[PDB]
DNA sequence: TCTAAGAACTCTGATGTCAGTAGATTACACT
DNA sequence: GTGTAATCTACTGACATCAGAGTTCTTAGA
């Protein structure tokens, strides 16, 4: 779907953006609708989702009778669902604002994740902010250099961080958009780590077999002189086998 | 250590006078240190491991509560699990009122003794039926002498101590600025595993830091089929995933008991509680109506078994950084399964590297669930920070979209920009240079809640409002930038806006 | 051992302290 | 006592012995409750530094002074209560309080209190029900019959008085101020006369000061008055207030 | 002159997972 | 039969995750 924002790289200098979802992990359209038995029926059942207090069956009314709660370590403490919207964070518009700048040594493989990614493009026939925009991302192709931006898709929703991380291509200049974690959303492990190989033996014909193995089971063969190799399974290409 | 074992922790005051009650300056008081230090630890191990053992006691006090040994010794809480109430009862003791709540109470200044402090405490970590995974014990003493005057006093402190080492309760320390001096060479040199001013540590147990910590754990194992036969056993591990706000438990209004959501299914027409047996699913197409059993909508979307096949190699640069797909997950060898495939696994990281290459595997976690194509790309650890690893060795699963995934996106042409316009930009650009690192942002929402959380909670006079971290410093960006918009404004576009 | 692991939370790496952009 | 019994207290704090304010609470029957649902009458608390202040931020309920349920224990205080949730389904409770509410706030079904009358007095914009001439009518004929125009800060009420502030009576900056006049008519204000500036006929009253130059004149222009005005020294508004009670004219007359 | 079909996001609820605990089943065994 | 092993299979806390349902917005719109 079509969204219309201003990418901001500072409080005075706005571009028009209109970015479109690029890659996204797809679930089927209709659901399996529920249905009795014998008489094949859509509407022949309903769904009561009754409520207890556990001291005999008494049956409460949700209208009136049923506050949200959350945990609070060896304890329950009551909110109002009422009151969440009194206390919640709420950004103070449908954003988005460049951060600054860094390598792309500051950003590994690892780390990045999203949902989905954007391609965050110049806003249809804005002729000033293709040349801008062109600008921005032909002075990103050189130095290496990725953006950090804080973003948001509409009021309401979590406010968000990450990379808008630059590519070329020849008949558009490419800068995808993609979530990165918050200190929290990482985890931190010292696995054990395997260079200590004394218990855990690599010998000199372990070695010396697999050295074949990953030359052997090759996909990519090099029948080619552009530097790109035959591409024998490309499964980017490949139609979803659930769907299917 | 082992998995299950909680972390436990009991705090252990000196409540005598001529600390308690005393300063050299007015701006703090040891004793309303100590309490901070006790109520902020526990309100950090409250929001992130409500699994977690405290206890706090207080010695040396004239009236007493222990189950033994009992001479001028307040055990003020035994160990549980932390919350509200806990935080409550230390509360009425902090502040300059506090320092006499505390005294119409437990009383102050009196004799005491270290070898029977130690004794208390082991007898609190022996009542209690939990695995524990480490056991430590925190001295709010400034005592530096802890009254050694008799020096066969003291021996038994020391040798007790030596009992608590030697039974594997670890004890730690902090000294609270005693006036003109403090030296642990004088005695505490051998309570713990050149002169100080008041502990460098202390101030990290006012970070006030908040997450969940969940601790090394698989997601799943599997089995590596590099064909019809030759195995090995990998873990899959989750080193990267969003947290949530935790789940909300619904609760009765009239009495704040919790309640079950108990739901059924009921027929339309008649009182059938309809059980699972009783209906099917199903789907309209081409106006018919197509019908399966709550049995095959799951037998379709099956294909294989839990395993990770492999599938050949490719250049690590035609894996496209531009289709990704969802979080990264790290695999790594599990001896658990498949004994000495260790081995193997080695030798297979060590040479992809080498190589420049990926595996390419077919992917299935769980039995009913259709594979998946990821890439294993292999991986290199940075221990050059004095073995702090901020990265270790193995592969990354890194998954690869299908046709239906690479969404159409709408026509567009343009090679708009002059070298001037690039010129201009690539000045501003290497303005607002910084340093990201990926710990440096916290999540707006997720912090703000718990800030709430606590002043419902432990009944605080406001929320913290702990303004976030992820809006632009606008004036900064005004100023380090400085007044170059103009260039876009007059160099790249009219005057019209 | 001690130089990496929290004493608020042990066995696990010190939180450090936010950051944030500045120049 | 059996006098507590029927009404539920909530003693969410003390420190006087805090244990012991809901075992005296005990011996009059009243009904202790641990922490305050919608059905409670009011919360008790020795002092509200921290533990309270949620009950401050949600306006749920009626909050009281220590010493009341330490001197319920010589009354009988008595005084209520909430929870929150707000509901546009169909809305429903709005329209139940259009049967169970005054609009403004003012529950039908249950008594309401001191926080919670100064949340609904500043929700309010103004109006008078009843004729405004029948309404003044029946404040003022009921404060003159039971002498509650004496009211100690209202018992001026009806004395409209003239001020001896002018060294000509009536020219409006023959002004005679920095006199301690000027104070006395803040004291009269301060205990509610309708302190005026002219000398027409509505006039009940004059206050005379040290200086006498004009009170042949008050006398002789009251000769004229079809209702005439006592003429009274400084002193009458001054011992009212120090008894706080009309002490009555006629010993402060000239 | 506007009324649904098509998005989009969050949230809730079930299913499956892993680690660890401990019970009952069930094997092994008596000269 | 009677009695003592050894050991399979359960259940729970906890964590991820698909699906499914509640909710605000664009285009096509009498």
């Amino acid at each position: 779907i079509h969204w219309p924002c201003r990418l901001t790289i500072g409080s005075n200098l706005s571009i028009r953006i209109a970015a479109y979802k690029s890659i996204l992990q797809e679930r089927v359209k209709k659901t399996w609708t529920v249905v009795d038995a014998k008489t094949l029926k859509k509407e022949d059942i309903q769904k009561e989702t009754v409520y207890c207090l556990n001291d005999d069956d008494e049956t409460e009314v949700l209208k009136e009778d049923i506050i949200q709660g959350f945990r609070y370590g060896s304890d329950i403490v009551p909110f109002s669902k009422v009151d969440e919207e009194q206390m919640k964070y709420k950004s103070e518009g449908k954003c988005f604002s460049v951060l600054g700048f860094c390598k792309s040594s500051q950003v590994q493989r690892r780390f990045f994740m999203g949902n989905q990614v954007l391609k965050v493009f110049a806003a249809r026939d804005d002729e000033a902010a293709a040349v801008a925009l062109s600008s921005l991302i032909h002075a990103l192709d050189d130095l290496d250099m990725v953006a950090i931006v804080r973003y948001a898709y509409d009021k309401r929703a979590n406010p968000q961080v990450g990379v808008a991380f630059p590519h070329i291509k020849h008949n558009y200049e490419c800068l995808v958009y993609v979530q990165l974690p918050f200190m929290e959303d990482l985890r931190q492990y010292m696995f054990s780590s395997l260079k200590n190989s004394k218990k855990y033996a690599p010998t000199e014909a372990q070695l010396n077999a697999v050295d074949a193995l990953i030359d052997s089971m090759s996909l990519a063969k090099k029948d080619e002189k552009t530097d790109t190799l035959e591409d024998l399974f490309p499964t980017t290409k490949i139609p979803n086998p659930r769907f299917q | 250590y082992k998995y299950s074992g909680r972390d436990s922790l009991i705090f252990l005051v000196d409540a005598s006078k001529a600390m308690f009650e005393s300063q050299s300056e007015d701006e703090l008081t040891p004793f309303d240190m100590s309490i901070q230090c006790i109520q902020s630890v526990y309100i950090s191990k409250i929001i992130s491991s409500d699994r977690d053992l405290l206890a706090v006691v207080f010695y040396g006090t004239e009236k007493d509560k222990n189950s033994v040994n009992f001479k001028n010794i307040y055990v003020l809480q035994e160990l549980d699990n932390p919350g509200a109430k806990r935080i409550l009862e230390l509360d009425q003791f902090k502040g300059q009122q506090g320092q006499k709540r505390f005294q119409d109470m437990m009383g102050h200044g009196s004799d005491y003794s270290l070898s029977e402090v130690l004794w208390v405490c082991a007898n609190l970590f022996s009542d209690v039926q939990f695995k524990m995974s480490h056991k430590r014990i925190m001295l709010f003493t400034n005592e530096d002498n802890p009254h050694g005057n008799d020096s066969a006093k003291a021996s038994r402190a020391r040798t007790k101590a030596g009992d608590l080492r030697d039974t594997g309760i670890f004890l730690d320390l902090m000294h609270l600025k005693k006036p003109g001096g403090f030296d642990i060479s004088l005695f505490y040199r051998d309570i713990i595993s050149v002169h100080f001013e008041e502990s460098s540590k202390l101030e990290d147990l006012l970070r006030k830091v908040r997450a969940k910590e969940t601790r090394k754990r698989a997601l799943s194992r599997l089995k590596l089929k590099l064909n019809k036969d030759i195995v090995i056993s990998v873990g899959i591990y989750n080193l990267v995933q969003k947290a949530l706000k935790p789940p909300p438990i619904k609760l009765y209004r009239e009495t704040n008991e919790p309640v079950k959501t108990k739901t059924r299914t009921f027929n339309t027409s008649t009182g059938g509680l309809l059980l699972p047996s009783d209906t099917k699913r199903s789907q309209i197409y081409g106006s018919r109506q197509i019908i399966l059993e709550k049995e095959e909508t799951e037998e379709l979307k099956r294909f294989d078994d839990p395993g990770l096949m492999l599938m050949g190699f490719k250049p690590l640069v035609l894996l496209k950084k531009h289709h990704y797909l969802r979080p990264s997950l790290f695999v790594y060898p599990e001896e658990s399964l498949v004994i000495g495939s260790s081995t193997l696994f080695s030798a297979l990281l060590i040479k992809c590297l080498e190589k420049e290459v990926a595996a390419l595997c077919r992917y299935t976690p769980r039995r009913n669930i259709p594979p998946y194509f990821v890439a294993l790309v292999p991986q290199e650890e940075e221990l050059d920070d004095q073995k702090i690893q901020v990265t270790p060795p193995g592969f990354q699963l890194v998954f690869l979209p299908f046709a239906d995934d690479k969404r159409k996106m709408p026509f567009t042409e343009k090679i708009m920009a002059t070298p001037e316009q690039v010129g201009k930009m690539k000045a501003i650009v290497e303005k607002l240079r910084f340093t990201y690192r990926s710990d440096s942002f916290e999540n707006p929402v997720l912090q703000q809640h718990f800030r709430n959380l606590e002043a419902l909670a432990l009944d605080l006079m406001e929320p913290e409002q702990a303004v976030d971290l992820t809006l632009p410093k606008v004036e900064a960006m005004n100023k380090r930038l400085g007044s170059l918009v103009d260039e876009f404004k007059e160099l790249v576009y009219p005057p019209d806006y | 051992r001690c130089p990496g692991e929290s004493l608020i939370n042990p066995g696990f790496k010190s939180k450090k302290p936010a950051g944030g952009v500045d120049f | 006592s059996n006098i507590f019994e029927d009404v539920e207290f909530c003693v969410m704090s003390g420190t006087q012995p805090k244990p012991d304010l809901e075992n005296r609470i005990a011996e009059f029957g009243g009904y202790i409750v641990q922490n305050p649902g919608p059905d409670t009458y009011c919360v008790i608390a020795g002092s509200e530094n921290i533990r309270v202040k949620n009950i401050i931020l949600s306006n749920k309920h009626d909050v009281v002074k220590p010493a009341w349920l330490l001197e319920c224990f010589k009354t009988k205080s008595f005084v209520p209560w909430q929870p929150r949730f707000m509901i546009h389904m169909c809305p429903s409770t709005k329209e139940h309080f259009a049967r169970e509410y005054d609009c403004y706030g003012d529950s039908y079904f249950i008594d309401t209190d001191l926080n919670q009358l100064k949340e609904v007095f500043s929700g309010i914009k103004n109006s008078n029900e009843q004729t405004p001439e029948e309404m003044a009518s029946l404040i003022a004929d009921l404060e003159y019959r039971y002498s509650w125009d004496c009211s100690p800060l209202s018992m001026f009420r009806r004395h409209t008085v003239y001020l001896d502030s002018y060294a000509v009576i009536n020219d409006l900056s023959t002004k005679n101020e920095g006199t301690r006049l000027a104070i006395k008519a803040l004291e009269l204000r301060f205990h509610g006369a309708k302190v005026v500036s002219c000398l027409a006929e509505g006039v009940s009253h004059v206050i005379i000061g040290e200086d006498h130059s004009r009170v042949a004149d008050f006398k002789a222009f009251r000769r004229t008055f079809k209702r005439k005005f006592k003429i009274l020294k400084e002193s009458w508004v001054t011992d009212s207030i120090d008894k706080c009670e009309l002490q009555e004219e006629n010993q402060y007359l000239i």
